């Protein structure tokens, strides 16, 4: 978790996808949203509400 | 850094900017490059000139005719069941499309790559067509081959029979050198003075592969008709020539002088023009063009 | 070896066999928390 | 919740009724409303440069966020077309709109769909991969409960972009009385779905890398239009995908191209005519019906010199004779087949290359770039069902096209072989233990080899060096010997037309960086394709005195007589030579549009069978 500069050789290159970074939810029986979420950057997911 | 060779030195530059490609008004096609066969001896620095002119060329590859370490010379492309993509290994030739390739040992190739650059060479494409596709892929480059003639070196018993190559790959080229250092005292003797001073001294590479690009994009050399006038002229005659060697020997001659080498000297006089980036080349530009042609013809008429 | 995660304008500016000095922060992933234990994957 | 008033979409329904509101202008999207009715087809094609043009705004608009706006054109549309016709607008429940144009920024490929285009109509060329089965999805399923003599219609809504509730994908079974509720299929509503996969196209892909595909989910209206291999261009929104339900989320997006239309990429299927041209046609037609197939042969290939009768033969190939198909079955072939056979330097790959360019439907088959399996079709299985599909070969797409076939001599036996039912009866019939088929590849063949010792000695006989065998020979219908004859004078010609061609230049457009019926004739020196498309369509039937003429002419090339000594047979003259006879006259008479083969077709095809087979080899 810190700032390292390193060399290296790719090998491989996984496709451009799409992964979120603002989500908004709502719910299924009054149907408000709750717009907006901080979706963490890199690999982090997101346990809903 | 070679000792002499200056006409093949020439050559390498009237090469590495290349012609300029015709789409004609129909549809078809007509090559912008030059293509050089460095026919000869081991001794002489024919696969350290390739390996120079892959490394001064802005893109450029110097393979082997049989391929590279973990790469091909064609492309190929193959179905790949689980994904269903069609993978396209890239060979040489496309991997440096817009490019130089410098393949050696022209003489020792395959012979599923024989065909494909019989295709490719002269008329740029590679087309292939796996199970359920058809692709035709895009092939940009000019040819600097090497290669040895059968017999060690060329022995002049087995002139117009010293070379292994089809004529129908020799066509293709644009122009065709034989190397032989038979029996120069003087020229060996400085030519180990030269290599060892190279030895002990160990414009510019950048600058000129820079300028190369630049020319390439920015001028479109094409002749004037007082040039083509006498570009028909000698070609008349050269052919004549070329015709009468053939009854002459009375067996017919080991390497074709074709309309291809008509627009070879088309596009070498487009490519010295190109070198002053002047959209007109001159009849001087077409004599330079068919004197380099005539020193590539010193083994035809031979 | 190591799982690389690039970012907006870091995706398909390198191809593959391109060396590379890349600056970057290490991490480990974080989806919710084998003879070992206490490793996520880096 | 249903809203009241929203301007968004009251302004963009309102410019949209305006945009297709066409009168008062030439009424263009008024006659695609009127023919799409008739035809019964639901998808209008809407211009985006129209739409700049008209309103840049709304395009900016659109083109930045699809799916609502789309809904409010749709609407228009809706409301137009009921307009012009309540009673067809009724037919349908919805309309769609399908997109055409320059779409500038917008136009990006699947290695350059990146996510600042979500929501966004793209456009993107590319190759198919995949054909998932087309299989139905229910919108609209009603019920019935036998036990209380009840109908219901429960109701599904298109949310395979949006956020989706089981409260919507509940399928009914039981009335509220836990009866038994017995679907109605046939009362209910469906629509048809299928996933493909597009793909870069490796002749656009960078050179060394891994190919980059999306996937498109084609529903109702565009079903079959994209098959695997075929070219592509697909324009439609990219969007994200909801994951299934789960208290769990990774960031993760997989994200698809809901296509709006998918066209063909090949712009090769280009029938693009006006009445003026039809007319245009009609008179180069009649007024020189007898001359002008000399004057097709002669303008067909410009930039190159002589080979008038190769011309006149890649013509009739091109043109094409008449498949027949008889009373049983016995289908004999309507295709001419070509072999170029000369020395090098001699145009046949340029040729080649025209014909590519030119004739719809061309593919290139190399010696050993393409091989069997590649050239013809295939068998393989899925590995997700275990079931046996079939993978068309290059002939097979192919199939009513042309194949130039680069280095035809290179092909080994095997192949050489494999190419026999297509080259005779056009289709392959292909088999393994689970799956058979026969597919059709009616295609024609234009094959460029190269002699034997790499170059034609003038003193052998054709058939020493020619590498082929009489077997394959006989099946080639024309075998066009191309010699370099080396003499001075015609090397003046070849010379100073190969110059000339080496001076023209775009006509103005350019300034010295390098890159109607009749021509502009300059002096240095599209029809073809409109004329020749037209012509293919021709029947016209043999003449009485065109079968008694072309059968006397093919006894007389049997008989040994006919051919002096000194000369030596090219092509053995089996009786593929008299059908090749009338194939070469029904193509003259295409060329004429006679609407019958005469007496002058078929002196043409006996001339050309005379120059094209018998050589005069020389002592
Ligand atoms: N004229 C020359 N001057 C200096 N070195 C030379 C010369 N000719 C050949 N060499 C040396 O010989 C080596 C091999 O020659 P090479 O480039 O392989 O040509 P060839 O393939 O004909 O042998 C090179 O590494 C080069 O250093
Ligand atoms: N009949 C012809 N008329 C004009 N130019 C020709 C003719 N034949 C050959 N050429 C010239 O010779 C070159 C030969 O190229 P290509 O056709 O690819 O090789 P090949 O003729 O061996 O198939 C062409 O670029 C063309 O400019
Ligand atoms: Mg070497
Ligand atoms: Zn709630």
């Amino acid at each position: 978790s810190h700032l390292v500069k390193i060399p290296g050789i790719i090998i491989a290159a996984s496709a451009v996808r799409a992964k979120a970074t603002r989500i908004s939810i709502q719910c299924r029986s009054c149907r408000n949203t709750l717009t907006n979420i901080a979706m963490r950057p890199g690999l982090e997911g997101y346990a809903l509400p | 850094s070679i000792f002499g060779g200056t006409d093949m030195k020439k050559a390498i530059a009237c090469l590495l900017f290349g012609g300029s490609r015709k789409r004609l008004p129909d549809g078809l096609t007509r090559r912008g490059d030059i293509n050089l066969l460095m026919l000869g001896d081991p001794g002489t620095a024919k696969s350290q000139l390739l390996k120079f002119v892959e490394k001064c060329s802005p893109i450029g590859v110097y393979t082997s005719g049989k391929g590279s370490s973990a790469a091909g010379l064609t492309a190929s492309v193959m179905r790949d069941p689980s994904s269903r993509n069609f993978i396209m290994e890239g060979g040489a030739m496309v991997l440096a499309d817009g490019g130089v390739v410098c393949i050696d040992e022209f003489d020792k190739m395959r012979e599923d790559d024989r065909v494909a650059i019989h295709e490719a060479m002269e008329q740029q494409t590679i087309s292939i067509a796996k199970a359920g596709i058809t692709t035709t892929l895009n092939s940009r480059c000019s040819v600097l081959a090497a290669a040895n003639s059968v017999f060690g070196r060329w022995d002049e018993t087995k002139g117009e029979d010293n070379i292994d190559f089809m004529p129908t790959i020799l066509s293709r080229f644009d122009m065709i050198f034989i190397v032989k250092d038979e029996h120069n005292e003087e020229r060996d003797v400085m030519l180990a003075k030269h290599v060892i001073t190279l030895h002990v001294s160990a414009i510019d590479l950048a600058k000129l592969k820079k300028f190369i690009a630049y020319c390439r994009v920015k001028c479109g050399p094409r002749l004037s008709a007082e040039a083509a006038e006498k570009l028909k002229n000698r070609y008349i005659i050269m052919r004549s020539g070329a015709r009468q060697h053939e009854r002459d020997s009375d067996r017919r001659s080991s390497i074709p002088i074709t309309v291809r080498q008509l627009e070879a000297i088309v596009r070498i006089a487009e490519a010295l023009s190109k070198m002053k980036l002047q959209p007109f080349a001159t009849e001087a530009d077409v004599e330079e063009a068919l004197r380099l042609f005539q020193v590539s013809t010193l083994d035809a008429a031979l | 070896h190591m799982q690389l995660y690039c970012d907006r304008y870091l995706c398909d500016k390198v191809v593959p066999g391109n060396r590379v000095t890349i600056m970057g922060i290490y991490s480990i992933k974080k989806f919710g928390l084998r003879v070992g234990v206490g490793i996520r994957s880096s | 919740t249903v809203v009241l008033d929203d301007v968004e979409l009251r302004e963009a329904q309102r410019d949209y009724l305006d945009f297709l509101d066409d009168e008062e202008d030439q009424g263009i999207y008024q006659s695609k409303v009127r023919e799409l009715i008739s035809d019964n087809q639901y998808r209008l094609i809407v211009n985006v440069n129209d739409l700049r043009r008209k309103n840049e705004k709304r395009a900016n608009r659109l083109l930045n966020n699809a799916f609502e706006e789309l809904v409010a054109f749709q609407r228009a549309l809706k409301d137009f077309v009921a307009s012009i016709d309540a009673t067809y607008a009724k037919q349908y429940e919805e309309f769609y709109v399908g997109l055409e144009g320059s779409f500038g920024s917008k136009h990006v490929s699947p290695r350059t769909l990146t996510s600042c285009f979500l929501s966004c109509v793209v456009c993107v060329e590319g190759i198919v991969t995949k054909c998932s089965l087309v299989r139905p999805k229910v919108v609209r399923s009603v019920h019935y409960c036998p036990a209380t003599k009840k109908t219901i219609e429960r109701r599904y809504s298109d949310l395979t972009t949006l956020v989706a509730f089981p409260s919507s994908s509940v399928y009914p079974t039981k009335d509220e009385e836990n009866n038994p509720l017995e679907t109605e299929y046939g009362l209910s509503v469906y629509k048809d779905h299928q996933t493909i996969t597009i793909q870069e196209m490796p002749e656009k892909a960078p050179a060394g890398q891994l190919p980059r595909s999306v996937d498109v989910i084609l529903d109702d209206d565009l079903v079959d239009k994209a098959k695997p291999g075929d070219r592509v261009q697909v324009v439609g929104t990219y969007r994200c995908l909801p994951g299934k339900k789960g208290g769990y989320t990774s960031g993760t997006f997989r994200t698809v191209l809901i296509a709006c239309n998918v066209k063909q990429m090949s712009k090769d299927a280009q029938p693009s005519f006006s009445a003026e041209d039809i007319a245009k046609i009609k008179k180069f037609s009649k007024t020189r019906s007898k001359d002008i197939f000399d004057q097709l042969a002669k303008s067909l290939a410009p930039s190159i010199h002589g080979h008038d009768y190769v011309k006149k033969a890649i013509l009739c190939l091109l043109l094409g004779g008449v498949e027949r198909d008889l009373e049983n079955g016995s289908h004999i072939r309507g295709d001419i087949n070509i072999l170029l056979i000369g020395d090098p330097s001699v145009a046949k790959s340029q040729l080649l290359r025209y014909v590519l360019c030119t004739a719809p439907r061309a593919i290139p088959t190399t010696g050993r770039g393409s091989s069997g399996v590649g050239l013809t079709a295939a068998v393989t299985t899925d590995q997700e069902t275990g079931e046996r599909r079939l993978e068309a070969g290059a002939m097979v797409l192919a199939d009513r096209g042309v194949v130039c076939i680069d280095e035809f001599d290179k092909m080994s036996d095997m192949d050489r072989t494999a190419i026999h039912e297509v080259m005779e009866q056009g289709r392959v019939t292909i088999a393994k233990a689970g799956i058979h088929a026969r597919l059709n590849a009616r295609c024609s063949v234009l094959a460029a080899a190269n002699p034997v010792y790499g170059r034609y000695d003038q003193y052998k006989t054709p058939m020493e060096n020619i590498g082929l065998q009489d077997s394959l020979l006989s099946r080639f219908d024309l075998l066009f010997i191309m010699l370099d004859q080396m003499d001075p004078e015609q090397d003046r010609e070849i010379s100073d037309h190969v110059l000339r061609m080496h001076r023209y230049r775009a006509p103005g457009e350019q300034d010295g960086d390098a890159m109607q019926i009749y021509e502009k004739h300059d002096n240095l020196l599209a029809f073809m394709k409109k004329y020749i498309h037209v012509a293919k369509i021709i029947k016209p039937v043999l003449t009485q005195e065109s079968a008694t003429y072309i059968a006397e002419e093919y006894s007389r090339l049997r008989s040994q007589d006919s051919m002096s000594s000194d000369t030596a047979r090219t092509s053995p003259v089996t009786a593929r030579t008299l059908e090749t006879l009338i194939r070469l006259a029904t193509a003259h008479a295409k060329a004429r549009m006679s609407k019958t083969v005469d007496l002058q077709d078929a002196e043409e095809a006996v001339e050309l069978v005379q120059y094209a087979y018998f050589k005069k080899v020389l002592e």
